[PDB]
């Protein structure tokens, strides 16, 4: 679309020892007003893949239904060949770029988290078709407020455990609530390991307002 | 020369080109479908025409959708193309209306697409019959069968192919209405073994598929254990 | 649209349609062509010599451009279509390239079209043979001949139509370097070849000429009657 | 809606007597933020051809995939691998195909020619290209070029031996100019990936640069 | 599809197009259409086939059609096919006048329609038009003219010509009665009456149109019942 | 324009205003913004009057043809899916915010909100139109779960009335509708029936 | 860019600079602004690097195909017309290319100027580029039709050298060509810095 | 009656088979590949003495390094020849290099079976080309001689003869041919064989000859050159 | 007679003569053998040279890095299908950045080859294919034909007089899974020898070999490279 209507904010994503964790608040904004407060911005592509999206929510639903039908078509053949996280990330990049070349982009910034063949995958795909992989991602306002914290922790501790990554992601959500005006205090947390995809929440962060008095 | 085209009626009001396509379905191996109290069971007597073929090659059972199964008989090339057509209808339906396509509507859509190839001389009628089976929590168990002309009816027990007239009799005996998918598997496995010709035909493999409450409304091939457990009881 | 293959191969490797199109050319009027030193002559035998017919509207010798002219044999309606296409191609060649087309260039284009109708769906081959004659920029007399199949050849003297076999034979033992010495012997040669096939030779023989750096001229009833008496 | 984005980056190419070097930084940025500090801009085409792409990363990825597919198609119909000169010629026509909605990429192809000599082809967004001894493209292209003209081509130098450029010496220069480019260009940093192309395959190196 | 196709546009063993040849046999049974060119005009004389007591007159002409300001034509053969061709002729003349802002020359109009008839005998897989036409008109290049086309797309200019039923006997009677260069409209009309009487005559059984020039203006008009009747009586005096 | 839909046990409760304005002039003061898609499926309309009328017409044509082929009562979610498809496909041209609401035997009373972009979200209650901005805080503090059919009718009328008094594009009369397994219960609240709220005076 | 071409009594003299510029930064100082269409045909480039390069290469392909079909070389008038018809289809689209088609055909030495605007004129002395105004002055002031071959080289060389001295977007080296009856020949390639010490 | 894409009971397309019978009526063309280059020769079959021998062209230059001799229906060959010429010119434009002899032949072999009535537009072949081709050029693998026929099947050969007397010429090529022949020896043997399967007394204007050496470009022997080889 | 001209004309026996007429082309072509192991898939074609001076025509083509094929029947048709196979393989690598599963590509060929057999005027592709690939499910051997039906086999052989090659494969199709590379390539060469007449034998001028394994990209062996595998047979 040319003008995004209902949009979601930043999406956090971090890789840990044996999986990837993705978090995103459940709020769809219409300008500066929080219209829909209970929508999911994270989806489960398949057993090893999960996707998070920020930006136009209507464009995310279209992509979610297209991707979903691709997985069903692939599972209908039953030939032992399933889409890997990198293949889903590749397909998305081509789809995002194709739409941007026709001057009718899908106003979305996606985060792809997966786990295949003992390797965790974390991909990023923006609306222009700019794609890359990293140990920790953050879209929208997360790049300026959450990325700095996530990067600082991955510089001393490149390999994190499930508990470390999960609690580090909750510290980022707390900061996002404090400084992002388009965010909500109710988020979801999806984790992908060898057992599959697990979507948790609706969770809340614990805020402190001791500075109001001082 | 009344039987050279599908857009030509014969003197006694018959479309011979459509009847010739049903003759090709009678040369195929027998495929049977049985709808029990909570699902449908498919069973084809896959004839292995070579020892060089891999166990599982030329399967006559497909997955048109997650909740829909398809047993075919006749031209494999034609049947595969019809399976693709059925996969599209089901896929398109979900994109448009937002939910799984009812089996009756899928049968209708595909049967009408099959009927379109029996009107002109520009094309030829499909030479393969197929059964569609699916299970839903609200819809229940459904089993349809579409022939070369485009006619599709609902069934309780069905058979198509070489010995479909002999396999039908051995299906009426069973009380599928009050039966169950787990018990029907063996019944269907035994029926396919009785009607299989061992004096004229060669060797064959048993293809079994089922959808129902036990598989949570999802169509899938009968597990090796169960498949071999029913294969021994039918022997 | 009609897309049925009209021209196809036969058991012994023959294109029947093309051979049937060549049979129509044999039933057509005879048209001879002679290439001289500084002159080109095109003679055609007017089969129908009706006195109530306007002779200017049934001419067989046309003009494709200022330096190229042509005669045909066979279906008259097909020839017109071909001639009009060749005329349009000549102006197209004068547009893109800043010079007149050569005699072989337009012969190659007419032959290319004929061949296309023998390998296309929903269309039969042209039933005519052309005798393209003209001059190039250097002033060289050219004489080409195309047929229904689409094959063209450059000749020195050629005849097409009903009495082409006879004329050709007669031309073979008459066309020399001394027989086309001037601009009158070449004209007497074309008239001689036409006179041994055309019934009541004389008033049933139209013939045009073309000299270097000169438009096309069509001898009339009197001019051609002097050449027919000269022979005797 | 703007379909372009400046992701920074800088590719460097150097041709030698029997080698070719294609180096670049690995930082990918947008606006004033850093996307990833590990994004090489060098792509191995054949076994003696390496391409460097800088500019709009979205176009860099697509162009890189198109080229790869074209190399496979050419090998299928001609039964042989594409030469550096042929790839440069083919790339020129690919860039001119989108003349009215061009790729925002600065390409540089560095490989070996048919005689085994180092060949470097610099490109322009719409397809204009030419063979050179050395070339620099990207955000720090105007910072490195002058130094190469001086240190490699000996421009503005009087009594100088004009000694042939060797692999060893070329390696030093590449690392040195990128170290200087990381101090002044804000788009260049993190790491430096060097791709050496000789007659014995392609070798890859990695040097750490400034992180800020 | 390839079994029902009758192949109308293909050559035959002897190099002749059968469909065209069969369409010319249909024109040989139609009403006689004759044309005679004079020094001060040109006329058309067609024998009316629509003869019945219950047949209304309604139209201004049944076989003669006005193409444009200076041209008229006479059709022969399939009347329904002639309706398609006459309408195309008028559209061709109107198109030429919208491009050059001048009347279209007689030969250019006939050539445009002959190119359409030629196209139906070469490709398309359709039957040809079974209609022969006779064109009479005046232009500033060749003055009075008389043309005649056929189903194959062939066409020629004549001084006097006849098409349709018994057109062979008329042509032979026209050669021994026509005077090249010395023919007047009045004398041309007399010749037409002597040709229609031989290949047959009442005044309701014929239709006569003349095309003359008056004050730098073409005038086409169909001779009236009385106008023709007198002509018929004057030929009886010489018989 | 102010539209609202709330759901309860039996089915749903739809309500809207009736003002159609062009700038500062009221073209129609008794407009019916509640359109019936099927027997138990209605839709509130907001945004562009010609856009929403064309979209509602198309959906109604498709849903009825689909319901005849299936030989079954259409699901509310299917009607929402058809609105969503059209509103997303032509999101650049159309300017419509549709609320779809109805009752079906498989899911009971459902309310689907389909806003301008073309997304589709199920809610327990929804509000749209230009006048919905003034009543966000009231429907948040006043709505409770477990409301009855009669309580939803009062709650909807109260909210629409509060919005009509503050919005210049809302006014007229209130048109309510109750959809259940039985059928539809349409009702209008004219002048004095419209819930009143005192104005702070000094 | 500065390209010039003039036809005297001994064929056509073609000279050009070698500077490419991307804004205010000098992209290159060794770019080839002369295209060898064939043994007897030359083409100059000015304006859009990618534009000139691409359409001149397309022109060369057409010329080669033309010679195979008619078994004869294309004339200078026909070649320039092909290039004029080619770029006329994208008129107003933004194409930027000013080229000089030179050669020797049946009508002797031919020099044509063709641009993206739609112009296609034949002449005896042309100059294209941003430094073309400066070249004109020097060229015209010393141009003669009876000029000797050596004198013609010095004139063309000097004309280009003076244009690079005044025009900021011109410089590098002067590449000179000479079109004759036997075909074109690469005369010389002198750097502008070396010409500066010779002319002073 | 049948369609143009009708298979026969054996397994061969009738149309293609009939087009192969039309290639056995044309004049004989001979191709010989050596290490010094490829040599092509072909009889002109002049019907009448009034016709100009130079007007007949059975050997054409596809490119500077590729030549081509044909046989069968000459009018059909022109359509294929032009495609080959454009193909090599496109290759040069896109890759700045010449096209190989094998690549050219393959590109021209793709049009062989591109015919059919139904499911096709106006500009489609109704039948197959009734002509055999002999491509002989010089690339990176040195001299090469490929042979293409009406079925779209192309191969590589050291010495191949096409035409009405190909059967007879083939035997003579197998007898007088080794893998060490010189270009001059190839030419001599070519004329000899061509001189035995002819009806007319092979002179300098009765035949055509062309060679493609690694050094020089495609060259067509002149009258004098042909007359000095006949000695 | 009246039921063997078009592909859209069902005969009274429930057969389509035209489709069976296209299967006769596959049997008129040169034999080709395709067998696999637990880690490798090979193809051995017997390039035939009609003329004594002509070069043996290629039988093994390249499709992708993990897929190779061996044609039999119509050459033009084989190039037609090969170009389509290459296209599909290139599409998968471009969009999903990964190799197209052999089974998926085979289904695509089946779909494309079926369309022609049901339309009026069109004809079936008269070529038999022997696809040899290696994906995530190990090595594969697929056999396609003119009737648009494809089979997954452990070992296959098509072409003229390939019944003897087929019969030989059945006798040794029990030690192929454990068979090593050279041993696996000897079995294919041995099976291909059966088709050939007693007089002539398998030289290096009439034998082509395509191999594809786990860490081995689809490679082809012409004349000089065929020696190594050849030398060792009895």
């Amino acid at each position: 679309t040319q003008n995004p209507m209902v949009t979601g904010t930043s999406v956090l994503g971090v890789k840990f020892d044996g999986g990837v964790v993705i978090a995103a608040d459940m709020l769809g904004s219409y300008g500066s007003l929080a219209r829909f407060r209970n929508i999911s911005r994270i989806m489960r592509v398949n057993d090893s893949t999960m996707l998070g999206a920020s930006g136009d929510y209507a464009d995310f639903q279209y992509l979610k239904q297209v991707l979903g039908q691709m997985v069903i078509d692939e599972e209908l053949l039953g030939d032992g060949h399933s889409y890997s996280p990198r293949a889903i990330h590749s397909w998305l990049t081509r789809a995002m770029y194709s739409r941007r070349s026709k001057m009718n982009p899908l106003w979305n910034t996606m985060v792809i988290g997966g786990y295949a063949d003992g390797e965790s995958f974390l991909g990023y795909v923006d609306m222009l078709g700019v794609a890359y992989e990293a140990p920790s991602l953050a879209t929208g306002y997360g790049a300026y407020l959450a990325q700095p914290l996530l990067r600082e922790v991955l510089e001393k501790q490149p390999v994190l455990s499930q508990t470390e990554a999960r609690e580090l992601v909750e510290r980022c959500m707390r900061v996002l609530y404090y400084r992002d005006a388009r965010s909500y205090n109710r988020f979801q947390i999806a984790t992908v390991t060898e057992k599959g995809v697990e979507i948790e929440g609706p969770l809340s962060a614990q805020t402190n307002w001791d500075i109001a008095h001082m | 020369g009344y039987d050279l085209s599908a857009s030509t009626f014969s003197p006694d009001g018959r479309v011979f080109q459509v009847e010739y396509a049903m003759k090709a379905v009678e040369n195929s191996s027998t495929a049977i479908g049985i709808r029990c109290k909570d699902g449908v069971v498919f069973g084809v007597e896959k004839l292995v025409l070579s020892k060089l073929y891999e166990e599982g090659s030329n399967k006559r059972l497909f997955n048109v959708d997650r909740h829909v199964g398809m047993a075919v008989a006749g031209l494999l090339a034609d049947a595969r193309s019809l399976a693709d057509i059925a996969r599209e209808e089901a896929s398109n339906f979900r994109s448009n209306f937002g939910y799984n396509i009812p089996l009756k509507h899928l049968a209708d859509r595909v049967a009408m697409y099959v009927h379109a190839y029996t009107l002109y001389s520009a094309v030829r009628p499909f030479g393969c019959s197929f059964m569609l089976g699916s299970y839903s929590a609200n819809d229940g168990a459904q089993l349809y069968m579409i022939d070369p002309s485009g006619v599709s009816y609902g069934y309780w027990g069905c058979a198509i192919g070489k010995a479909r007239q002999a396999a039908k009799t051995e299906i009426e005996k069973l009380q599928m209405k009050e039966m169950t998918c787990r018990d029907v598997v063996k019944e269907v496995a035994k029926i396919i073994y009785i009607v299989h010709d061992e004096v004229k035909d060669k060797a064959f493999e048993l293809e079994l598929s089922w959808v129902g409450e036990l598989t949570k409304g999802r169509h899938e091939i009968v597990p090796k254990d169960i498949r071999e457990e029913a294969e021994k009881y039918a022997k | 649209s009609y897309d049925r293959a009209i021209t196809v191969f036969s058991p012994d490797g023959h294109l029947f349609q093309v051979e049937y199109a060549q049979e129509a050319v044999k039933k057509g009027s005879t048209a001879v062509g002679v290439r001289g030193k500084d002159i080109v002559v095109l003679g055609v035998e007017k089969k129908s010599v009706a006195k109530l017919q306007d002779e200017r509207t049934v001419r067989k010798i046309c003009a494709l451009d200022d330096n190229v002219c042509m005669a045909f044999a066979g279906l008259t309606a097909d020839a017109r279509i071909v001639i009009n296409r060749a005329r349009v191609e000549c102006q197209s060649h004068r547009l893109t390239v800043e010079d007149p087309v050569t005699v072989e260039y337009i012969t190659r284009y007419i032959a290319s079209l004929k061949q296309r109708y023998t390998q296309s769906n929903g269309r039969r081959p042209f039933g005519i043979s052309a005798l393209i004659v003209g001059f190039d920029f250097d002033g060289t007399p050219r004489l080409y001949q195309t047929d229904p199949s689409g094959t063209y050849h450059a000749w020195k003297a050629n005849a097409i139509g009903r009495g082409a076999k006879s004329v050709r034979e007669f031309l073979e033992k008459n066309y020399t370097d001394d027989a086309i010495e001037t601009d009158d012997l070449t004209i007497k040669l074309v008239i001689k070849a036409l006179l041994e096939v055309v019934q009541s030779g004389g008033k049933n023989i139209e013939l045009a000429v073309m000299r270097r750096d000169q438009p096309l001229k069509i001898l009339n009833p009197e001019e051609i009657e002097k050449y027919v008496a000269e022979i005797e | 809606f703007s379909p372009y984005a400046f992701n920074g980056g800088t590719v460097l190419a150097i041709a030698g007597e029997d080698f070719s070097i294609v180096a670049s930084d690995t930082r990918l940025s947008e606006g004033f933020s850093i996307h990833t500090r590990d994004s090489p801009k060098c792509y191995k085409l054949t076994d003696k051809t390496v391409i460097g792409c800088s500019g709009f990363h979205g176009d860099c990825l697509t162009l890189t995939k198109i080229i790869e597919a074209r190399l496979k198609m050419y090998k299928h119909s001609n039964n042989k691998a594409m030469t550096t000169g042929a790839i440069a010629a083919m790339l020129s026509t690919i860039l001119y195909s989108r003349r009215f909605f061009p790729y925002y990429v600065y390409n540089i192809i560095g490989g070996l020619d048919e005689e085994g000599k180092g060949a470097v082809y610099s490109f322009d967004p719409v397809g204009s290209y030419q063979r050179d001894s050395f070339k620099a493209g990207g955000s720090a292209s105007a910072m490195l070029q002058p130094l190469l003209d001086n240190q490699v081509g000996f421009k503005n130098m009087q009594n100088v031996e004009h000694v042939p450029l060797t692999l060893d010496r070329a390696m030093r220069l590449v690392k040195d100019v990128f170290i200087s480019a990381a101090e002044r260009d804000v788009y260049t940093g993190d790491a430096l990936r060097i791709c050496i192309v000789t007659k014995e395959g392609i070798r890859e190196e990695t040097v750490p640069l400034r992180k800020d | 599809s390839r079994r029902y196709d009758s192949r109308t546009t293909i050559f035959s063993p002897e190099g002749r197009l059968y469909q065209v040849e069969y369409a010319m046999e249909a024109i040989g049974h139609a009403g006689t259409c004759l044309g005679i060119l004079a020094n001060d005009g040109v006329l058309l004389a067609a024998e009316r086939r629509n003869i019945h007591k219950l047949l209304d007159e309604v139209f201004f002409s049944e076989k003669i059609y006005k193409l444009n300001e200076d041209m008229a034509c006479s059709v022969a053969g399939i009347t329904s096919d002639a309706n398609v061709l006459t309408n195309e002729l008028r559209l061709i003349a109107q198109r030429y006048l919208l491009q050059y802002q001048e009347p279209i020359p007689c030969e250019q109009l006939v050539t445009a329609l002959c190119d359409i008839k030629q196209a139906y005998t070469q490709f398309g897989g359709k039957r040809p038009f079974g209609v022969s036409l006779l064109y009479i008109g005046w232009d500033k290049h060749y003055g009075f003219q008389l043309y005649q086309s056929d189903p194959s797309g062939n066409y020629g200019g004549w001084k006097a010509t006849c098409i349709g039923n018994n057109s062979a006997a008329a042509v032979s009677m026209l050669k021994q009665d026509y005077k090249e260069g010395e023919m007047t409209l009045k004398s041309a009309l007399a010749l037409a009456v002597k040709v229609l009487n031989k290949t047959m005559l009442s005044a309701e059984k014929v239709e006569i149109a003349t095309l003359t020039r008056e004050s730098g203006k073409t005038v086409i008009r169909v001779l009236k019942q009385k106008e023709v009747e007198q002509l018929i009586k004057k030929h009886e005096e010489e018989e | 324009t102010t539209i609202m839909a709330v759901q309860f046990n039996g089915g749903v409760v739809l309500g809207a205003d009736s003002r159609t304005t062009t700038g500062s002039y009221i073209a129609n003061r008794v407009t019916d913004k509640l359109t019936p898609i099927h027997d138990h499926i209605f839709c509130c309309r907001s945004g562009s009057a010609a856009d929403t009328q064309a979209v509602a017409d198309a959906v109604t044509y498709q849903l009825g043809f689909h319901s005849i082929e299936l030989n079954e009562p259409p699901l509310v979610h299917t009607a929402a899916s058809l609105f969503k498809e059209m509103c997303y496909r032509y999101r650049e041209d159309l300017m419509a915010g549709i609320i779809i609401a109805g009752w079906d035997p498989q899911e009971g009373g459902q309310v689907y909100s389909v806003p301008m972009g073309g997304m589709m979200v199920r809610q327990s209650f929804a509000i749209g139109g230009s006048g919905s901005s003034y009543i966000y805080g009231y429907v948040d503090a006043t709505y409770r779960e477990g409301m009855t059919k009669d309580e939803c009718l009062q709650f909807t009328a109260n909210a629409l009335a509060l919005a009509m008094e503050r919005d210049g594009s809302s006014g007229g009369v209130i048109r309510l509708a109750a959809i259940q397994e039985s059928g539809v219960e349409r009702q209008v609240l004219l002048g004095d029936q419209i819930p009143k709220f005192t104005i702070a005076t000094l | 860019t500065t390209t010039l071409a003039f036809k005297f009594l001994h064929g056509v003299i073609v000279a050009a600079d070698s500077r490419a510029t991307a804004g205010a930064y000098i992209a290159s100082q060794t770019v080839k602004k002369v295209i060898e269409i064939n043994p007897y045909l030359l083409g100059t480039m000015a304006g859009g690097a990618a534009d000139c390069s691409f359409w001149e290469r397309l022109l060369a392909r057409q010329c080669r195909i033309y010679e195979l079909r008619n078994k004869e070389r294309i004339s200078v008038a026909a070649a320039s017309k092909l290039l004029a018809n080619m770029v006329y289809q994208y008129k107003g689209m933004g194409l930027s290319m000013g080229t000089m088609i030179c050669g020797w055909d049946k009508r002797g030495p031919g020099l044509y100027y063709v641009d993206s605007e739609g112009n296609r004129i034949s002449g005896t002395a042309f100059s294209v580029g941003s430094g073309s105004v400066y070249a004109y002055g020097v060229m015209d002031r010393g141009y003669s039709y009876d000029l000797k071959v050596e004198e013609a080289y010095d004139l063309a060389r000097r004309a280009i050298y003076q244009a690079t001295y005044r025009d900021a977007y011109s410089g590098g080296a002067v590449n000179l060509y000479h079109v004759r009856e036997d075909g074109w020949i690469r005369v010389s390639s002198d750097n502008v810095a070396d010409l500066h010490d010779k002319y002073s | 009656d049948r369609g143009v894409n009708t298979f026969s009971p054996e397994g061969r397309l009738f149309q293609v088979e009939y087009a192969i019978e039309a290639i056995k009526l044309g004049s004989t063309a001979i191709g010989i590949q050596t290490s010094e280059g490829v040599c092509l020769a072909v009889e002109k079959r002049i019907t009448s003495p009034l016709m100009e021998p130079s007007s007949i062209e059975k050997i054409v230059e596809i490119d500077a390094h590729i030549g081509c001799a044909m046989s069968g229906l000459i009018a059909d060959a022109k359509t294929l020849i032009d495609k080959a010429r454009v193909e090599t010119q496109n290759h040069w434009f896109t890759y700045n290099e010449t096209m190989t002899v094998e690549s050219v032949t393959q590109a021209v072999s793709n049009l062989a079976l591109q015919f059919g009535e139904e499911d096709a537009d106006p500009g489609a072949m109704s039948r197959p080309f009734g002509v055999a081709l002999l491509f002989g050029g010089v690339d990176e693998k040195g001299p090469q001689l490929f042979h293409m026929d009406p079925s779209g099947t192309f191969v590589q050969c050291d010495a191949r003869a096409i035409g009405s007397a190909s059967e007879g010429a083939q035997s003579s090529l197998q007898e007088v041919y080794h893998k060490s022949m010189t270009l001059k020896e190839a030419i001599k043997s070519s004329l000899i064989i061509l001189k035995q399967v002819m009806e007319e007394k092979l002179n300098a204007t009765n035949i055509e000859l062309a060679t493609v050496q690694p050094g020089q470009n495609f060259h067509m022997f002149t009258k004098e050159e042909l007359e000095e080889v006949i000695k | 007679n009246q039921y063997d001209n078009d592909v859209t004309v069902w005969s009274p026996q429930g057969r389509i003569h035209q489709i069976e007429y296209a299967m006769e082309a596959v049997k008129q072509g040169s034999a080709t053998v395709g067998l696999k192991s637990k880690t490798h898939a090979v193809l051995v074609a017997l390039k035939r040279a009609q003329s004594e001076l002509a070069a043996h025509q290629k039988k093994i083509l390249h499709v992708d890095n993990h897929i190779g094929i061996s044609i039999a029947g119509l050459t033009a048709d084989a190039r037609l299908l090969c170009n389509f196979m290459r296209q599909e393989c290139l599409d998968s690598r471009f969009v999903f950045d990964r190799p197209l599963p052999v089974s998926r590509l085979v289904s695509l060929i089946g779909s494309k080859t079926q369309i022609p057999t049901q339309r009026y005027g069109r004809r079936p592709y008269g070529v038999g294919l022997l696809i040899a690939g290696y994906d995530d499910m190990g090595p594969h051997i697929f056999q396609t034909c003119p009737s648009a039906n494809y089979f997954d086999c452990r070992a296959m052989s098509i072409g003229a007089r390939s019944q003897s090659a087929r019969t030989y494969l059945e006798r040794h199709m029990s030690e192929f899974m454990e068979c090593n590379l050279d041993e696996l390539v000897k079995h294919g060469l041995r099976a291909l020898r059966e088709t050939l007449p007693a007089e002539q034998d398998l030289t290096t001028k009439n034998v082509s070999i395509g191999i594809v394994g786990k860490d081995l990209e689809f490679t082809i062996y012409d004349d000089d490279d065929v020696s190594p595998f050849l030398d060792g047979l009895e």
